[PDB]
């Protein structure tokens, strides 16, 4: 075993010696030479979290010590530890209690500002200016009255034109397993002994096949909603109202409009669907 | 502003990234490889050596079944919103607010 | 000679000491590997052989401990440093090895002989032979011999304006020997340090014998005065090894472009453990930390009276 | 002693980013912006 | 148990995918509540009266 | 040892299948609490109940 | 193993034997004899699946190969790609090559 061993209060029996918890664990021991009773106990651990505003801008970091006191637990011992190589005393970057537990790393300050990086129980950091980590807490908004009288009321006279966007998933990529294939590669031996399991693989084809089949119908439902192909008139006049961008085009070979293209071209930076792939990836 | 498509198609090249590396474990076993425990060791013990590799990559792809299980219903759920909001928005005008 | 002792130096290590772990081709992927490597940035002993007191013979070849491995490297010039000498007791009762480089032969021998004082070579061919054979008297009993080309392909300096910067890395496990090496030249030399540049090492040879190693000794090549034995200006640096956590990366044809260590600092690990070397704004969860046990306790009663077990086994007569 | 038999097998818990003031400051803004405007602040300036 | 430790890392990655699941359950359980509450871009205070 | 390892990795994978599966409902309400709260409070909605 | 041996262009170096992929597959192999880098890769494969228009109406039935160009692997070839009785006529009808 391996713990921290102190006195305890347990008034074992004659006979008993050992003892358990509601943890299926020892607990508590007797000295073998002396009458006295102990407690076992494991010594401390806990969790590291490491804050970086990226490898892009810079390379400082700030360490974070999960559910610990900076002082209770001083991980910063004479050398070897778990994760030895650091030292991160750094007691000049000001060492700041965190309800979370311990931030070494990090400069605290009086001010508020939008959340850049969640650390936990209404803390937040950021990489500010020369150039440092700092930690602060983050604000709801601008502070606002408004007039309330008995007799006072705002009546508008301008009106703004507002466009927003808003992207929602439809459907995911369809795809099905081999179980043979995959779990005894070119084995007839595998094969047979895996027939003795009777079928354990009905069960994923079935459920893959109703998930593609699925998408399918997703797809089918959130499109396919009008029983006609309407057509506009050549002419592109709508009381000065200008739908150049949206309206698809026929020189293209796809008729899709611009920001259709622009759609496609962005997501595009990440596309592994690769349908179009055969048995010839032979190269 | 793209991420909610970008999320889908990274989750499904992770896990199958995943499911195909997984083929590499050990599982107890002396080897990941079918061939050299046939020629190396007599059936015998043959038949354990090679069922546990069964049982792992049994419960490996039971995992990834059960994972894609619970991704479709969140799918589903995003596609009849869709679906709601264009028959709400596109064909008509909504009082409902926001 | 009655030489005076010097004090050692150091330098920094940087992002060297990095070699081929297995003899598998891998293309285009990053693979992370358990292994003896040399942390980064890491002090080094700075020897230096240099004619001292402008002709007086200066003997800086300690017996260093062999440990678990070394990082000899060089900034040699010419043809001067030769001979990498193993010992546990260094003496005739103990097993050696002798890597010579004279000519076009590493003639590799593991022989029980007696060591000198001050092994030496001389560089310059006694000409009419060589004595080169100073360093020992006879060799009494031989196990292992080798003979092959040298150990270095590098070319002379020529005119000069380069010198060469012979790396070696001494593993022993197993009973096995396994060297590695890589040369190139270097640029500018005015601070004497290694520069930062990353390198592979790939295998050379393999040895099998089995002998136990505690001590490590160099030689030097120094013909006679050209007073007493003088030779030219060198410098090598000696780095221990210890276990290490490494991340590679290969590149399309399979060579190591560069790697990076998963214990130096926060970000290095938080890379490994990504996967990557590029890493995004956010806060990532990486390992966990607790402490060591310091002491070993062990209690048990004390009695002393033995089990009556021979009565159980030398009975006379046993029962049905 | 319940939560620190869990904590001793490497089971822990989180912290909630937002604390239960600032959710109350939010609820407090919603009550007096619906109190003294209406719905006109749901949709642009109060 | 140092020996357990270098047992179980024959087992490939079983411990990557589940603390991968854990802080994407806790991401989404904080973007509930900030979805949830956070509808207002100002904080307005009531009237003394 | 391969025994138990293995057991205690199938008693994990069951507890986050059942944490995955209580956060999709958790989701859906949260949902729906948002949906209220932006129909109910902003405005005034002609749904009946 | 079982697998298609063609040519290789892999850039091996004098101490590298054995080659390997993304996913610990041997890709490539030293030839013993007369050097030689050499490839491996696995043999041809697919699902299978069958189309019917109802027991009740009819018995004829198509059958469609998922994912394989029909140019190498036709159902007149010999080799009997596993299943060997089971061969649909060589042009029962215009085979027809789809995504
Ligand atoms: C708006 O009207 C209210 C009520 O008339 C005013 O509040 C006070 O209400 C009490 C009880 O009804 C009266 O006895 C007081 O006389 C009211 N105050 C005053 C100043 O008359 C409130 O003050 C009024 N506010 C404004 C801005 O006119
Ligand atoms: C109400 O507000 C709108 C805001 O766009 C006014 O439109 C702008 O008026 C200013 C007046 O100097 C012009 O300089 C801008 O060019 C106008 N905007 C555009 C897009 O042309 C509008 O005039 C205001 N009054 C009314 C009666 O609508
Ligand atoms: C509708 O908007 C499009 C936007 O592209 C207009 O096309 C642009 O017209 C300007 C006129 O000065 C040209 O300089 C641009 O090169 C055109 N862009 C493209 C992509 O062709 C179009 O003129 C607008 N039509 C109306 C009636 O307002
Ligand atoms: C990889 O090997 C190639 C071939 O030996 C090296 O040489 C060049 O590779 C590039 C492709 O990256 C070709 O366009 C050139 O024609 C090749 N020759 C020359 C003289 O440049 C290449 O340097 C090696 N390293 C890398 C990173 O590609
Ligand atoms: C061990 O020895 C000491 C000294 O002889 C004695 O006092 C003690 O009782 C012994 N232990 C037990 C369990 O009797
Ligand atoms: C604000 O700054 C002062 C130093 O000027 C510091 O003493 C104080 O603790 C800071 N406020 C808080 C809440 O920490
Ligand atoms: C050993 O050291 C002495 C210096 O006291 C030196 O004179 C002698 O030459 C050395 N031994 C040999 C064999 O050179
Ligand atoms: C060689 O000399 C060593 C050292 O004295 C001795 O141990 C060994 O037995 C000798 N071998 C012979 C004489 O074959
Ligand atoms: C190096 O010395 C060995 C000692 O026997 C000899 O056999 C070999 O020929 C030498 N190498 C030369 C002369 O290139
Ligand atoms: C035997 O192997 C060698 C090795 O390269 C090769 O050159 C030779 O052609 C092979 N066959 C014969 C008959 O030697
Ligand atoms: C389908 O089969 C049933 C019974 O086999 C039969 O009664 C029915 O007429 C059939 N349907 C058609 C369209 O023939
Ligand atoms: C099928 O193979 C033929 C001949 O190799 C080729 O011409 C044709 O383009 C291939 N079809 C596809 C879809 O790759």
């Amino acid at each position: 075993g391996t713990g921290v061993l102190t006195e305890s209060n347990k008034k074992f029996l004659p006979f008993q010696q050992f003892g358990r918890d509601i943890a299926d664990t020892t607990d508590a021991v007797r000295d073998p030479q002396t009458l006295e009773i102990l407690d076992i106990t494991p010594c401390s651990f806990g969790g590291v979290s490491v804050i970086t505003p990226g490898t892009n801008t810079s390379n400082q970091v700030a360490v974070l010590y999960q559910g610990v006191n900076c002082t209770e637990v001083p991980v910063a011992i004479h050398a070897d530890q778990l994760t030895p190589t650091w030292r991160v005393y750094s007691t000049g970057s000001n060492v700041f209690q965190t309800r979370a537990g311990c931030l070494i790393g990090a400069e605290y300050v009086n001010n508020s500002y939008e959340c850049d990086i969640p650390i936990g129980a209404g803390i937040c950091a950021s990489y500010q200016t020369s150039q440092s980590i700092i930690a602060y807490t983050m604000s709801l908004g601008a502070e606002n009255s408004v007039a309330y009288s008995n007799n006072s009321i705002a009546i508008p006279t301008n009106f703004t034109i507002s466009v927003t966007t808003e992207i929602l998933p439809v459907s995911m990529t369809k795809t099905s397993v081999d179980c043979t294939m995959y779990i005894c590669g070119d084995s007839t031996e595998c094969s047979n002994l895996l027939l003795q399991y009777g079928s354990f693989c009905t069960q994923l084809k079935r459920a893959l096949t109703g998930i593609a089949v699925e998408q399918d119908k997703n797809t089918q439902e959130v499109f396919a909603q009008v029983k006609q192909i309407y057509k506009t008139p050549p002419i592109k006049y709508f009381g000065g109202f200008n739908f150049s961008q949206i309206l698809p085009d026929p020189s293209k070979p796809s008729k899709r409009s611009f920001i259709e293209d622009l759609l496609f071209n962005k997501v595009t930076l990440a596309d592994a669907g690769f349908i179009k792939q055969y048995g010839d990836c032979l190269g | 502003a793209l991420g909610k498509l970008q999320d889908v198609v990274n989750h499904n090249a992770q896990a199958l990234n995943t499911l195909v590396k997984q083929l590499s474990s050990k599982f107890g076993a002396i080897s990941s490889v079918l061939n050299d425990i046939f020629s190396r060791l007599d059936p015998p013990e043959a038949e354990v050596q090679i069922d546990r590799l069964i049982t792992g990559r049994l419960q490996s792809l039971q995992t990834y079944v059960t994972q894609q299980l619970i991704r479709a219903a969140e799918i589903r759920a995003s596609a009849n919103l869709a679906a709601t909001k264009m028959s709400e928005c596109v064909l008509g005008q909504s009082k409902r607010v926001d | 000679t009655t030489r005076t002792q010097l004090p050692p130096a150091y330098t920094n290590s940087f992002t060297r000491g990095v070699y081929y772990p297995d003899k598998v081709f891998r293309s285009s992927v990053l693979h992370s590997t358990q292994d003896l490597f040399l942390p980064f940035f890491s002090n080094v002993t700075w020897f230096h052989v240099i004619s001292g007191t402008n002709g007086t013979k200066r003997f800086d070849n300690p017996v260093l401990p062999f440990n678990d491995g070394v990082y000899f490297a060089s900034i040699e010039k010419s043809n001067i440093i030769r001979g990498w000498i193993f010992g546990t007791t260094l003496d005739s009762k103990t097993q050696s090895l002798l890597i010579v480089n004279n000519a076009t032969n590493v003639v590799i021998k593991v022989c029980e002989f007696q060591f000198c004082n001050d092994p030496f070579l001389d560089h310059k061919n006694n000409k009419s032979m060589e004595s080169e054979f100073r360093v020992y008297s006879s060799a009494n009993n031989c196990t292992f011999e080798y003979v092959s080309q040298p150990f270095l392909m590098d070319l002379e300096g020529k005119q000069g304006n380069f010198k060469n910067l012979r790396e070696f890395v001494f593993k022993n496990i197993d009973g096995y020997f396994k060297i590695y090496s890589k040369h190139t030249p270097i640029i500018v030399r005015e601070p004497e340090d290694l520069p930062q540049g990353f390198s592979a090492l790939e295998p050379l040879v393999d040895l099998p014998i089995g002998i136990n190693i505690t001590r490590f000794q160099t030689l030097l090549a120094l013909h006679r005065s050209y007073s007493g034995w003088t030779a030219g200006a060198a410098a090598y640096y000696v780095g221990y090894l210890q276990p290490r956590t490494f991340l590679l990366k290969y590149n399309e044809n399979g060579t190591i472009t560069d790697a990076v260590d998963c214990a130096l600092d926060p970000l290095s690990e938080t890379k490994c453990t990504l996967k990557s070397f590029t890493v995004e704004k956010g806060i990532y969860q990486t390992s966990n930390f607790r402490v060591q046990p310091t002491e070993s306790i062990v209690r048990f009663p004390n009695i002393t009276n033995l089990c009556p077990f021979d009565e159980v086994f030398n009975a006379t007569r046993f029962a049905s | 002693d319940l939560i620190c038999a869990q904590k001793f097998k490497g089971l822990t818990v989180l912290p909630p980013l937002l604390t239960d003031e600032m959710i109350a400051q939010y609820t407090s803004a919603l009550l007096a912006g619906t109190i003294t405007s209406g719905w006109t602040f749901g949709a642009g300036a109060a």
